[PDB]
């Protein structure tokens, strides 16, 4: 037990299409402090109360982070056609889950990133001469495909990448545009969790 | 006898032709300018009325330029201070005049040194460039909103297009496309970070002690090409609080995968525009249409929107891609396409749909589309009597296709088959224009039953003038070759007489898509020669010749300098065999491209021309743009067209020069061909010995237009022709 | 009947003039290359000895273009890769051979790209300036010593000239002094920070895409010149542990209120120096003389030995002070001035006193001092039967004055007037060369009793071939204006009557201290025109005319470009006035100077000549180098000569040319009369409407050398005169 949530609060922040993945089991959590040591700005749950969640037992606890300015609150939506969802990172709805949005009060151990960033477009070329021209959307949970270049962010916006494709991957030339949005004033964050959960086997349990 | 046509009529503009020009500002009404006043027109009845005196004028203390008027008739705008940079560029000052209240405007005045102004097409707002910056005032006394921060010199270009865009893509300085109803504002940029400079010298006057260098960034053939981009902004929701914001649209991916260009832009309706996208081996084309969310404020384009253009033969277009004409409702739209069989015509398109559908076809070419109403559409072609070298308008109606009438066929059957046409706003009226075989004619028509309402020039004093001077006359035939018709023209002296024998003149041009075999009147230098010296003057059209079809026009691709130089080479013989051609006087002379083909053929050893004269000429296809070369050549490298390039230069006949006499004429500070390829020309010469004749002009252009220098060029040409004759 | 000279022997050099030139090692014996062979003579006897043979030349693998021999004789300097810039200027590699052991040196070489490398007078020292600082080496071995630090391109100069120190003040590249025996060197540092720039543009290759420009700096009239300074060091006691001491000498007083020159530096003995300064105004000079402290290891320059030289009529010397000539002790020296009647003479002086006591006097001039030994004085004068194109070998006893005897004034009367001397070490031998009115000769003479040894060279080949050919003949006279002689010559063609009439052609050079008329012979472009085309070519001096005196030398002081171009007008009026001369075929041309005088005659509006030629000219003075035009101009400035500036323009000319052909040359490259003047004369005559002809040369300097470039400007040149006469 006495799962850490140190990495959480500890370095710099990733980006929103390079989320990081914690996962809990049988360990004590203590998700009030958490809540109270960030300003939250929005506190939504789907499928459990919020103090349920606080105050029950679980089998797996699972957290995913990234950074994610305040302004584009609209678009990370149980339903939208935004770019943040076609490409850089879609929610999923098997298991019910929490979304937190908060700010850093910036007394922590938090290193301001240079900005924020994300995938406009994405895509494959092929064909007779490079006319086919078919869109990759990321399923729900997972990673893009464009994510292997510009691990960390962007130096100007509009930015255009290419890379060939090998014949495991589907073949073609994938390429992909990203954005850019100037830093706020204080650091500002994205919070998901969610669990899996079984009646006989909720060994994670509220400290 | 009776007097003739002189050089110095030619040089000091003796015999005058006059114009009509006019612009239409409803749809009955139009504006002119007479005695330096400004007057209002209905085209019903011919009524007249005073917009503005001349005495207005001379209180402002300046000398202006030009003027501009607002869609809604309350606002002037006056320009002064005018400094010419390039063919379409310049710069100059601006005020701004009020109609009601009747007083100059003298609060948030436009700054000094602007690159560019223009008005919205609803209203009176204004968007100008000033520092390669974005600026717009939503009132001419109020202050201005900035749109765009990052413009540096010889960098950045916002709004305005640099040296390459310019001449061989857009040919205009703009770059600011207004909505049609006057919300939102497009407009492009381009970077220069990584394009190569090109220095020359410029001397500046006596007193100047050091002479200046010139730089300009200038891509070659196989050098780094600069980068677009594409953004658009809405003017509803300006603030002082606030920096504006700009959305982006990116090209598609079948694009991105390479270099490429931007070639055209048009709206469909107030929330709909298009856009055409070239690649750098310019023989693919894509064309988008991209529409406005509300609920996110960004712009979506689809996929299953987009068009495909593609050539085997050669590049896509005559210069370049084509602009669509959209309908009403902006879900249709009509362009010009070459069919199967290499005809140009005109598709039927839906926005959803890939399919054309072709509404004419025939062995001639459609020249253009003029305008479009909900039940006819109007264009200009060359089907009439099967000559290449006329025009004609003509209404089609969209319900049965079947329906064809011409509209300017037999007004008047001479002194008029060449025509062009402007219409209205609605297209109630139009005005015909003729410079047809006659001296040109201006008309004024109605659509509703198509009735001539007046004539509104004539050129009648000039045909007075006339009738006194002996002038030449001009006889427009064709060969056959191969089982091919080809088209020249001559120009014949006065009392011309088929037993005796006349020296003969050839002038060339032979650039791709090009014509100088045609109808139009015209008064040159040829005029002089034939009037004056006896002297036949022709012009031919062969391999590479435009308005034809795609089998004659795509002859010379990826072959430059080797079918058209032999077509002229064997219109000669043909000439000699008429009859009335003295064998022992023929000549060549030709400008630009021309001066490249004449210096090939002087350079081929044939025997046929005896002396000729190359102006501003072409040297080595490596010293030239890279759009306009790359169009017709490819790439200078070991994988893809080399060896043409290395065999295709005129330094490598230097030998065969030795048999001919030769001129040579350039221009010191010559931006479009540089100084750099007459003087390779003139070592190689040297090198093995080779005698001829040179001139050089100081701070003289691509033109050589200043008036001491115009009469210069062609008084020394004239002796070099009459020596050598 | 026989042949003749014709354009293609003067291209091709059918016929050449054979030389002798040998180098002085000893006081005995001399160096001498034949066969590609170096051989020892000597000088009693006429024996010869192999020193080098060819065979080791062949081994070294790469051109030999020169060779230098140290004075011990130890070793041997090879030179290659060789590459040219500006007049004097090269960059070299160099390796170094030695003929004790015969092998090649492979430790420590000298480095490539080496600007300039020196012996020293005695031994086997070295001395070499590569990227702009000084090296020395003690053995060829080992490795070698820095001297400067501060060295930088386009910036900081040292050992080496700038552009106006090698072409106006030192006519040569090196700026290192050795001192007699070898104990010291002496170098000069230029500094250029804010001198500014001359852009031109240079094509190069054919496959050079981009053309690069050319950045020099070049002072023109009235501008900010550069900044010298002088220093001394000492080579007996160099140490790798620390670096090297220089001790700087300072101008004196008088020179550092303003701008100043560096004009000679010379050698007394082994411990004092002599330094001669010159004002940017240049009329006024001072010498100085300094000493060597053994105590502090410092150089003293004290007033009382400082020596002034100034002019009231003009400027000091004919191009720069002259130098002087010490004795062995180093007391007392020798020097050329001009005076009082205005004739330049030797005089003597002490180095405490300031008078000095003239030893020399009369109605001519002394060319220069050629030896000094213990006993006698060597010089050059013109006094032989008063024709001041003459050239003589005179010696002076120095005990009594009276005792003057000629040399070489009756060797040969009727062949030879024309003479130039080399001496030996210690003036034992003399080498005697003759151009003359006839072929050259050159002989060789003993001192001890001025007898003659022997024969060197005679030109008997050419002679022989010289019978079968036509040639022309020369005539030497004078006339007279306000009682004052002025010389002309004129080349005739053969059979030469004077009942006929012959078309006659100008040559001009006009430049101030110039000749034209002399009595030297030679076979260039005015032999063809004779011998050939049958056409008199003639020349003449005027005033502004050297070695004469200062009243005729001094006239043009500040008013140049009038009293010059006004005497070869009445020249040719004297010419037609003589009965074989055709008034109606008179032409002039000219180079450099001469194309100036040239363009200022056609325009004067005379109405004596027909047709003219400039190649290269000056159009306005504010365009050229500042030390050339502030000698005879001054300051271009309001309240000194400013309104003459303006006044002497070629371009306020342009009207009067209606009246003349005219044909104009230049080149491209050319940094001495940079482009930009010619451009200038083009487009005034354009401006004004003047029919002229033009020719460029590509990539072509000031003297137009290339091998094929040379024979195109003379067959051009040759056609124009043809069609004018
Ligand atoms: C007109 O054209 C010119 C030239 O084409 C444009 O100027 C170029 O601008 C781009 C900006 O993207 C610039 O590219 C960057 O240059 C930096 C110089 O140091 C590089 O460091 C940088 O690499 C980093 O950023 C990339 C993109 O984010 C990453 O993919 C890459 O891995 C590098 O990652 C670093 O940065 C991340 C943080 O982002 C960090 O976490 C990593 O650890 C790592 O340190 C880019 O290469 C070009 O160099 C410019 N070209 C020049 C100067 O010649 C100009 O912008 C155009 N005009 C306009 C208006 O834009
Ligand atoms: C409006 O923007 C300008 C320019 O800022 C740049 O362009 C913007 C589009 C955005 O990309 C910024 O990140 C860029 O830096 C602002 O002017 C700058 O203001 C800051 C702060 O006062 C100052 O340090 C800079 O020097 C300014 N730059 C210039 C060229 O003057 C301006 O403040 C913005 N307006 C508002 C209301 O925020
Ligand atoms: C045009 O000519 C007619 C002369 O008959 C005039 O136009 C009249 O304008 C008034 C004002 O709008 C209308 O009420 C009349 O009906 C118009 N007349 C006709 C016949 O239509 C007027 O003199 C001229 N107008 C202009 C602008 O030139
Ligand atoms: C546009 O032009 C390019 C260049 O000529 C064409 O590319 C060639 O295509 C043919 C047909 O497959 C190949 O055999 C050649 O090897 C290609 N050349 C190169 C350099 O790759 C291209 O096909 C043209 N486009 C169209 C639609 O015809
Ligand atoms: C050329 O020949 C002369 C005489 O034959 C040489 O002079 C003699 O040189 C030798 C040795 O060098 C002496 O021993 C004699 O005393 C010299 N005799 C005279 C009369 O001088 C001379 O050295 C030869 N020079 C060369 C270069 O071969
Ligand atoms: C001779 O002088 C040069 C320059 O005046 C000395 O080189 C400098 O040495 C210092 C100390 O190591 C460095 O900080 C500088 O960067 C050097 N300058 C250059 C241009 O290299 C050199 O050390 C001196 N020689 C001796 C023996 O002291
Ligand atoms: C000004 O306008 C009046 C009115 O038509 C006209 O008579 C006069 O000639 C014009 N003058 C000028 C200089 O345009
Ligand atoms: C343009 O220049 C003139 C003259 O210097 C000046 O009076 C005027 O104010 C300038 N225009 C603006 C908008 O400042
Ligand atoms: C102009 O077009 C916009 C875009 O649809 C529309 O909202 C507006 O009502 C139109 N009219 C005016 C006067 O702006
Ligand atoms: C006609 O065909 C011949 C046969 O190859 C060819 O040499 C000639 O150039 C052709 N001429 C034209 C005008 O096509
Ligand atoms: C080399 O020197 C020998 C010595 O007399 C001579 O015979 C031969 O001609 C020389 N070689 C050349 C190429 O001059
Ligand atoms: C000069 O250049 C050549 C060519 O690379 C090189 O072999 C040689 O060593 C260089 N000389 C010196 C002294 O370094
Ligand atoms: C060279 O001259 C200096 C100056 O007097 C003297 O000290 C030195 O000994 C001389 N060298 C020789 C080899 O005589
Ligand atoms: C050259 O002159 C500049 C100022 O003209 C001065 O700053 C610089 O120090 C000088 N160079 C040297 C080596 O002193
Ligand atoms: C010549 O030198 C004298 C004495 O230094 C001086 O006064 C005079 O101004 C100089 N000449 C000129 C033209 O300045
Ligand atoms: C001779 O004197 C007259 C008048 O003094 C003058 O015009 C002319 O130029 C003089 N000629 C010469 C050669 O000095």
């Amino acid at each position: 037990k006495e799962c850490d949530f140190t990495p959480m609060l500890v370095g710099v922040p990733p980006q929103v299409y390079n989320f990081k993945r914690l996962v809990f089991t049988n360990c004590n959590y203590n998700l009030t402090k958490l809540l109270s040591l960030f300003m939250v700005n929005e506190f939504s749950c789907n499928g459990i109360s919020p103090d349920a969640i606080a105050r029950g037992c679980y089998s797996s606890l699972t957290v995913d982070y990234f950074a994610y300015p305040l302004s584009m609150r609209s678009y990370i939506q149980p339903g939208s056609a935004g770019d943040i969802s076609l490409y850089n990172y879609k929610q999923s709805f098997a298991n019910p889950t929490c979304r937190v949005l908060a700010t850093a009060p910036a007394n922590l151990t938090l290193t301001k990133p240079s900005a924020y960033g994300y995938f406009q477009k994405c895509s494959r070329v092929s064909g007779e001469h490079n006319s086919v021209e078919t869109p990759l959307y990321i399923n729900p949970g997972e990673y893009s495909i464009c994510r292997s270049f510009s691990p960390y962010g962007f130096s100007e916006d509009g930015e255009v990448f290419r890379r060939q494709l090998t014949q495991y991957e589907g073949g073609g030339i994938l390429v992909g545009v990203g954005a850019k949005l100037a830093m706020t004033d204080k650091l500002e964050m994205g919070f998901i969790i969610s669990v899996q959960y079984g009646t006989d086997t909720n060994s994670v349990c509220p400290m | 006898s009776r007097k003739t046509y002189t050089l110095t009529d030619y040089l000091k503009n003796t015999y005058r032709l006059k114009l009509y020009s006019l612009r239409w500002i409803s749809d009955h009404e139009y504006l002119y300018k007479q005695e330096n006043n400004i007057l209002v027109f209905n085209a019903e009845y011919g009524n007249s009325s005073v917009f503005l005196e001349n005495s207005t004028f001379d209180e402002f203390g300046h000398s202006i330029n030009d003027y501009s008027i607002s869609p809604d008739g309350q606002f002037i705008l006056l320009e002064y201070n005018y400094v010419k940079q390039w063919r379409h560029s310049y710069t100059a000052s601006y005020d701004i005049y009020d109609l009601n209240k009747r007083q100059l405007i003298t609060e948030e005045r436009i700054p000094n040194n602007t690159q560019w102004v223009t008005w919205s097409p609803v209203g009176h707002k204004l968007a100008y460039v000033w520092n390669n910056d974005i600026y717009v005032k939503i009132e001419p006394n109020l202050p201005s909103y900035r749109i765009t921060w990052t413009g540096k010199e010889d960098i950045i270009y916002n709004g305005i297009t640099d040296w390459v865009y310019e001449e061989e893509v857009f040919s205009a300085y703009s770059a600011l496309w207004w909505s049609p109803n006057g919300t939102f504002l497009a407009y492009a940029q381009f970077n220069d970070t990584e394009v190569p400079l090109i220095e020359y010298s410029f001397y500046s006057d006596e007193s100047l002690q050091y002479p200046k260098t010139v730089r300009v960034p200038y891509p070659k053939a196989g050098a780094v090409n600069p980068t677009v981009k594409f953004f658009v902004v809405n003017t509803d929701s300006l603030s002082s609080v606030t920096n504006a914001t700009s959305i982006q649209i990116t090209a598609p991916a079948s694009m991105l995968i390479g270099d490429h260009y931007l070639c055209d832009v048009t709206w469909a309706t107030q929330e709909r525009i298009s856009l055409q996208w070239l690649r750098r081996i310019q023989n693919y084309s894509v064309m988008d249409i991209c529409d406005y969310d509300e609920s996110s404020g960004r712009w979506n384009c689809l996929v299953a929107r987009q068009h495909i253009e593609m050539s085997t033969t050669g590049w896509v277009g005559r210069f370049r891609p084509s602009e669509p004409h959209f309908t009403l409702d902006g879900n249709s739209f009509y362009k010009i396409i070459s069919n199967e069989e290499g005809y140009r015509h005109i598709c039927y398109f839906q926005i959803d749909k890939k399919d054309c559908t072709f509404i004419t076809k025939g062995t001639w070419e459609v020249i253009g589309i003029e305008a479009l109403t909900s039940d006819y559409l109007y264009y200009i072609s060359n089907e009439y009597k099967g000559m290449p070298g006329g025009r004609n308008l003509y209404k089609i109606q969209l319900s049965d296709y079947t329906k064809v009438t011409c509209l300017s066929c037999e007004l008047n059957p001479e002194r008029c088959q060449y025509y062009s046409v402007s219409f209205s706003k609605e297209a109630k009226y139009y005005q015909l224009r003729c410079s047809g075989p006659g001296l040109p004619l201006y008309t004024l028509h109605s659509s509703v039953n198509d009735k001539g309402l007046r004539v509104l020039e004539d050129n009648s004093a000039l045909d007075k003038m006339l009738q006194n001077v002996q002038m030449p006359s001009k006889k427009l035939d064709f060969i056959i070759l191969n089982e091919t018709k080809f088209w020249y023209q001559m120009i014949l002296p006065p009392h011309f007489d088929k037993s005796k024998k006349y020296p003969l003149l050839l002038d060339v041009y032979a650039g791709p898509c090009s014509q100088k075999a045609d109808t139009v009147f015209r008064l040159n230098w040829a005029t002089y020669l034939a009037s004056t010296e006896n002297i036949i003057v022709a012009s031919f059209d062969g391999r590479g010749s435009g308005y034809q079809g795609d089998k004659i026009m795509h002859a010379i691709n990826r072959r430059l300098g080797t079918f058209e130089v032999e077509d002229q080479i064997e219109a000669a013989r043909q000439f000699s065999k008429m009859g009335f051609v003295d064998n022992k006087r023929i000549a060549i002379w030709g400008w630009s491209y021309g001066g490249y083909v004449t210096s090939m053929v002087l350079g081929s050893g044939s025997g046929v021309f005896k002396c000729g004269i190359a102006v501003a000429p072409v040297s080595r296809w490596e010293y030239y743009d890279s759009v306009y070369t790359e169009r017709y050549m490819g790439l200078p490298t070991p994988e893809d067209n080399l060896d043409h390039y290395r065999n295709s230069t005129v330094m490598s006949r230097a030998e065969n020069f030795k048999q001919v006499e030769y001129l040579l004429i350039h221009g010191t500070a010559d931006d479009n061909v540089h100084f750099q390829q007459s003087a390779q020309i003139s070592k190689a010469l040297v090198d093995v010995g080779v005698d001829f004749q040179a001139m050089w002009y100081t701070d003289e252009d691509h033109g050589i237009a200043s008036s001491t220098a115009h009469q210069h060029i062609y008084t020394h040409m004239s002796h070099f022709i009459k020596q050598c004759f």
